[PDB]
């Protein structure tokens, strides 16, 4: 079950959605 | 079991070779007779008085050559060229013979070779400096192999590997345990694509030296990943960290990377996906609290902020690396792909266009850049230039695994109508890719295949839109079902086609 | 999306060409190759010692191919007796 078990949104194309679910602080220069 | 580091091999070897070779005191007879003094270069040694008190004493050239590394080791190329200057300038160097003389023009072209290398700019004119440096230590002493691999590097630089190939092809013959020359005759046939020819080298140098720099493991772990084997690059990359945990940056780097790809095609889950995609964030975070401007790792962090939305950011990470980096295009294209992917939000059709063209020419490797290049003449309603373009991308690259540029083939094809057979071969190949991907099939494709066997088998469109409407399950539509009970009526199945129709 | 999904199956394969830094080769890199003239001769003649059994066991898992086998005898030309 595990190959339809990893087929999800980021596969779906939703990735995007997932990132930016993700949230990080940088110490960015610009 | 024995612990994998650096005092593994140390331990492997005598102590002769463990602490000897990595003194950082130098012992200096002085010309007074058995007086000697000894310079710690721990403490901040001066290049010129060293040199002048070297010179007093007319010590053993191996003192000069050895100072001169070490100052190579403290990044003072300056330092140690104006040590060989004075060296040569030292009546040691002018009463011994013109090998030792020779040596030191050796020296002096590594010292350009490293001033190239930690700089990568002034190309020609260090190359030339170590051009002259080499000829005259040939001239002075022609028997050294040492100039013969200075002669294949300064072929390699210049691109001339079929006369650096040669000189591996003597040194060989010379003797079969010259590591450097495996190092090269390997870093040729990676630069030949010969990814399997330079594994054997790099692992043949591995087996012979384990700590020798440059890491051949860096080559074997490049390797794995052209041979698909990721898991173990990334072990052997590991080792070679605990080996060289210091000024190996590029390693933690390539570890990232793998741990991105990883996550990106192996979590079986979402929160796996989060999970995995945080820790390489956080790792590459980390490897960024040493280097800050690093332009790959700008690059990176380039996309992930393109997918939180932060599009300006972008662009000054993409504007800056382009200000640094210009000499590589690959640098060059990654930043006009990301530039043309947040125009494409601003909907700046013909600038998005420009952008992917000039990352195509800057690197023709990046098919994303075409593929944008593409989707942006698709969107200024390009039907016919877009299929042109497709067409000639296609047949210039029949054997690329574009599954996304096949389905957009089949897609226009289908639109055409004309070209079904080229729309059925695409889609049947964009279906196979995504199944050996283990990726959704796009129950589109099935559409499309179903309606071009409309005029050809009834029976693979049928199956076709069963497959579709199997993947879609509850987003079954109603023209799915309508054609699904048209089917059954076409094939006489009165009970499917009037459930169909229900 | 679509162009999102491609860069996810290509992540970042034509961007490991400028991280061939490390196959560049320069001599003074190894700290005990010059102490003395002969110094490479000495080293490459100091891992003559060593051999493949001295090497770390995770190190000889990196060996991987692209064990003997006891009827297979190494030819001789004298036999005994």
């Amino acid at each position: 079950k595990l190959e339809s078990m990893v087929k999800s949104n980021y596969r779906n194309g939703g990735l995007d959605r997932i990132i930016s679910k993700i949230d990080f602080d940088f110490d960015l220069e610009l | 079991m024995s612990l994998l580091d650096q005092d593994y091999y140390l331990s492997a070897l005598p102590e002769d070779k463990r602490a000897e070779l990595v003194t950082l005191q130098l012992t200096i007879p002085l010309k007074s007779g058995d007086e000697v003094v000894t310079i710690d270069f721990n403490e901040d040694v001066d290049v010129s008085q060293l040199c002048v008190l070297l010179e007093s004493e007319n010590a053993r050239p191996d003192l000069w050559l050895s100072a001169a590394k070490v100052f190579v080791s403290k990044g003072n190329i300056a330092g140690s060229q104006e040590i060989i200057r004075k060296a040569l300038q030292s009546n040691v160097i002018l009463d011994s013979s013109a090998s030792v003389t020779s040596l030191f023009h050796n020296f002096s072209f590594w010292l350009s070779l490293m001033e190239y290398v930690s700089t990568n700019s002034r190309e020609d004119q260090f190359l030339e400096y170590a051009s002259n440096s080499l000829q005259a230590s040939n001239s002075l002493d022609s028997g050294l192999i040492l100039n013969g691999i200075g002669n294949g590097v300064l072929y390699a630089k210049s691109r001339r590997y079929d006369e650096a190939l040669k000189e591996f092809d003597n040194l060989l013959k010379k003797k079969s345990t010259n590591i450097l020359a495996i190092l090269g005759k390997a870093q040729i046939l990676y630069k030949r694509q010969k990814y399997s020819q330079a594994l054997e080298l790099y692992q043949k140098a591995l087996t012979i030296n384990p700590l020798i720099v440059p890491d051949p493991r860096l080559g074997i772990g490049l390797c794995f990943w052209h041979l698909n084997n990721k898991q173990l690059a990334e072990q052997a990359w590991h080792n070679s960290l605990k080996v060289h945990p210091q000024n190996n940056l590029n390693t933690k780097i390539l570890i990232c990377l793998a741990k991105f790809d990883y996550c990106f095609n192996e979590s079986k889950d979402d929160d796996e996906f989060t999970a995995l995609y945080r820790e390489s964030l956080e790792f590459l975070h980390s490897c960024l609290k040493e280097d800050a401007k690093h332009p790959l790792l700008l690059m990176v962090l380039a996309s992930y902020y393109f997918s939180k939305e932060d599009y300006e950011k972008v662009e000054k990470l993409c504007n800056l690396v382009l200000k640094e980096n210009s000499r590589n295009a690959a640098f060059v294209s990654a930043s006009h792909f990301w530039l043309a992917r947040v125009a494409y939000h601003k909907e700046d059709y013909v600038q998005a266009q420009k952008q992917f063209k000039q990352a195509e020419d800057s690197q023709n490797s990046n098919t994303l850049a075409k593929l944008g290049y593409a989707q942006c003449l698709i969107a200024r309603n390009e039907v016919g230039d877009a299929t042109i373009y497709l067409e000639k991308f296609f047949k210039e690259n029949q054997d690329s695994k574009s599954s996304e540029m096949m389905l957009l083939l089949g897609i226009i094809y289908s639109q055409s109508g004309k070209s079904y057979y080229k729309a059925i071969i695409f889609l049947e190949k964009y279906v196979a890719v995504c199944q050996e991907e283990n990726y959704p099939i796009l129950p589109e494709a099935y559409l499309v295949l179903s309606r071009v066997y409309e005029n050809k088998d009834l029976n693979v469109a049928l199956d076709y839109l069963m497959k579709a409407n199997d993947i879609l399950g509850d987003k079954a539509n109603v023209y799915v079902l309508n054609n699904l009970g048209i089917y059954h009526f076409f094939r006489n199945n009165v009970s499917q086609s009037s459930d169909f129709f229900a | 999306r679509l162009l999102s999904a491609l860069f996810s199956k290509d992540n970042f394969r034509y961007l490991m060409n400028e991280t061939s830094d490390g196959l560049d080769v320069n001599y003074l890199r190894i700290p005990g190759i010059i102490e003395n003239e002969k110094s490479l001769g000495k080293l490459f003649s100091s891992y003559k010692n060593l051999a493949i059994e001295n090497l770390h066991p995770d190190d000889r898992l990196l060996l991987v191919d692209p064990s003997p086998v006891f009827f297979l005898r190494r030819p001789q030309y004298v036999s005994d007796g």
